[PDB]
């Protein structure tokens, strides 16, 4: 096969992979997609960065506020009102807060598929989103910043930022499972090492991007 | 005038160090963290890690 | 600076929490009927008014 | 062309599984060969084919086949009309698995 | 396209949709007002 | 054999194993369900992740409860109202409280296949059907959260959350025992090392999750 | 031979073993049962978990209360009355208790096949159990929680929880002795390692199940 | 007014450290916890670990 | 093929790779743009040097700002007048200042794809064209300095500062992946070891630069 | 008053069933 200089996406990548493993037979190609579904997962299982982050409003309603399907991990959480940050704790503490009602430091916790907040908050969303209402961002309610499970590819012309930015990664990491389907293990080691060494670059990029501007270790607030 | 300035600053520097130290921090990654168990406020804990 | 004109083009086939391959069918049928019920709920409010 | 039950006994023992990856022929001329592959778990049966490929000289230098039966067989078929191609020899790229 | 600038691009997530339980929760809030209007 | 790209059902996985373990013979394919059963039991024996959790209402008669047959490991349990997270103690400690005890916290322990409670709690199951549109919770009930063993497949088109999330997890682990049936010893380590790599990949996704919102200290003091 | 997807039990397992060691000859099979009797024993000798535990009432009668045949190890022990836990000690102490009669902390010890209790307790059972009496659980007497020797298989359709839950274990561990009958030691090492790595999963499952709910290290009781 | 605030806040930052360390917590690894033995409320050793 | 001595354009580099990787065939040359794309993305993922920096004017509406799409890592940002270097803090700290705050320093944090500012700054972009001989800065504006991702070549005669400074840098790094396509494993290490040697050579040229003038201590005391 | 997170498919079954009966009697 052949490809274009940039590999925008699947429609070409699933071929370039066959290429980089020169012997592209059918028993092998038709599982290309599977190798890929493996690799992206092996990645996203632990990769965390902005581009997949999300803004979103919530509906607390009795503090049963439910967790979205797409959720993986939360970075921060707050209100659109006066910018109040929540913080997180365990049930074993929030329950005490309940048995000791008197609330400014808002806490919350993870009860199965549920989020609890100590004070009976009432942020809100509309009913199912037929919508017909921006509603000042749903009454400027809490807003969440969380990493979300990206969609598995399902189409050749389908795409993702990753390919705009860092496709060789996917290539190597799927070659990994491709060189496992058929026993060429030295190639495996090489693919894998390179995937990891490509990857850690990204997280370090992000780390060096985070906390820039020389902040003090912690502005000690008295109040 | 000078005495009030120095004594104010020195006591101010004294206070924040005290306020930082008195209410203490701890350190442990997710590995062996035991987030559920550690949040217990009882001084007589019943669960730890190994 | 940016426009929120992008739309989801892929299928929700993966995800570590919530929706799964064995349950995305329930999510799809729930979402489509929720909009239909809500759409006929607004019409219900319109005719009731 | 066909040869049944290649046990690779000159390099390894008969009963072990042998991960087959590539066949590397040294062809001559122009043509379009069709290569088949298969095997059986026992030394007596004629095995069931697993895959087939078309070999074009000047574009493909060798073929990929995925097998690990201890008794591999391959089929070479030339049905093309304007082909005067020829093969000098092959080179089977393969690995070693195990046995029970 | 770019050498140093990385802030000029971003890849979207799989999909920003709520859970069926969130759909269940919204089902009640739209159902709870029903008997209020029914009453 | 041939398999699809979105491997989601036990039926396709059973043929996918015969594809990656490329051999297809009666001596091997007929035992594949046993290999999958071996792989899942090994994985579920120690894996603890939220999607396999479960909510349940108890039937406390007099400070006692019978452990559900599907119970594996216990986590937080609380009251349906006002919270009051329960805590576990030893039999040698709860018995001390009974004889000397003639607002208080709640302690519980395990007597073989039974639960016990010091304050002699009485809880009841939901009132259940009739017209059966709702399932009305009853007052003075308790809610328990525990890890439950997922059912064995025992059916082709049956599916599990593991296949949806990490299909390669069971695929590599069942290849371990597959390479145990025929002594592909080199294959044993490669599947296992990849298998634990995927298996261990689960946990840091989870511990980075329960403490993700805002890592702080312990704001629980007695006052 | 052949088998079913789940291996419920002996009747099939004793064949599946022959299978996984492809060369199933008669000099070998007829000892299958023996290999198994070896393996289950090598297990139970040190395995401890609930599913094999037991509730049982006792008859102290002069504190000669005798040990049941089926006994292996005790987890706890108590009354059905007011839930009083006993604890265990040596003769060298209980004897003192005798020479210093004055008894609330009940102790007991192991004199050969006998259990002693310091106070001359009198829990009771009926004479031999022709029974004809539940008798309010034999007058709600002490009750014991102890691990018991499970029965050796003696029948094809015979079964045990293990196979419902974790058969591959037995399979590997008996292959161990099977690969010792006939000298293929590499296979031995592999079987054995896998058995152990399967096993420890179980005990860790149990450990993570025990003491759940974040109990305090020890509620310090003053009294 | 100022002395009251500083003195009170000093004791408040003091007492929160008071109760935290008072509630004695023991943390071990996941292995070798021996929950049945450790949770005994009697501090007299009859059950032990190397 | 033939290449010039002053390698400065993507077009000549594409043929230079086919010269050092002396093989020239359709299976290799057509994928060379992918290899270069892989090499540059790996290098730019963690490399931070002044020539790829950029100045930018922000559009602070009300204490908020949207992160530029090309942003990778943030460094010093200041006011166009009087200086006032800004410093970074945490969301859990800036939120504390908002609620209790009802000459002062300036703190900022990151909310996903947005910047925030405690003092609710308002800044505007330059007034821009018309006759458009100058680009007049506007009062109450701020200036930000950040590392931006250089654009992908996607064109033959296109050039980049990396080619001008260290053409061998990308040349060796693209030979890494070139030796990954065909498993010249020995070639992989030699290009990589040289590649990191050139890559690491960048940094000590830079840290010896920012502190070159007169290495002293910290003359910043609060008074 | 916080609800637990059981299987999403079961909640979807409760979601549609109650919605179907509510909207049907609504008609």
């Amino acid at each position: 096969p052949d490809v274009q200089y940039p590999i925008n996406t699947y429609g070409w990548l699933k071929k370039a992979v066959a290429l980089w493993a020169d012997r592209d037979d059918d028993e092998f190609v038709n599982q290309i997609p599977n190798f890929i579904n493996f690799a992206e997962k092996e990645i996203y299982r632990n990769l965390r960065i902005p581009p997949l982050e999300k803004e979103v409003y919530l509906d607390i309603k009795d503090g049963v506020a439910y967790i979205p399907p797409d959720y993986l991990e939360a970075q921060w959480m707050m209100r659109a009102k006066d910018g109040t940050i929540f913080q997180v704790t365990s049930p074993e503490e929030i329950s005490y807060r309940r048995q000791h009602g008197t609330n400014q430091p808002v806490n919350f916790a993870r009860f199965g598929s549920r989020f609890i907040f100590y004070p009976s908050i009432e942020a809100d969303t509309p009913y199912y989103p037929d919508d017909g209402s921006p509603l000042i961002p749903a009454e400027n309610s809490v807003i969440l910043s969380y990493y979300a499970d990206p969609p598995e590819f399902h189409e050749d012309t389908d795409t993702s930022t990753i390919l705009t930015i860092a496709p060789e990664l996917l290539l190597y990491f799927t070659l990994r499972h491709a060189c496992l389907f058929v026993q060429d293990d030295n190639g495996v080691q090489k693919w894998s090492a390179l995937g990891k060494a490509i990857l850690d670059e990204m997280v370090e990029q992000n780390k060096k991007q985070e906390y820039s501007g020389s902040p003090i270790a912690i502005p000690n607030n008295m109040t | 005038k000078d005495i009030q300035d120095l004594r104010t600053a020195l006591v101010r520097g004294y206070i924040d160090n005290v306020n930082n130290a008195n209410y203490g921090r701890y350190k442990a990654l997710v590995g062996a963290y035991d987030r559920r168990s550690l949040l217990d406020n009882r001084p007589g804990g019943v669960v730890e890690m190994e | 600076i940016v426009y929120n004109n992008q739309a989801p083009d892929a299928v929700n086939n993966v995800g570590q929490f919530g929706a799964t391959e064995g349950s995305i069918g329930a999510y799809k049928q729930a979402a489509e009927y929720a909009a239909d019920s809500k759409y006929w709920a607004l019409l219900a409010e319109s005719k009731f008014g | 062309l066909e040869r049944t039950g290649i046990d690779f006994d000159n390099v390894t023992n008969e009963w072990n599984q042998k991960h087959i990856n590539r066949f590397r022929p040294q062809t001559t001329g122009s043509g379009t060969y069709i290569f088949e592959a298969g095997g059986s778990q026992f030394s007596n049966e004629y095995g069931h084919p697993h895959t087939s490929k078309t070999y074009t000289i000047g574009v493909d230098r060798h073929v990929s086949v995925r097998l690990n039966h201890p008794y591999l067989f391959y089929n070479v078929i030339d049905n093309d009309v304007n082909s005067n191609a020829a093969i000098n020899g092959l080179t089977i790229e393969f690995a070693v698995g195990g046995r029970r």
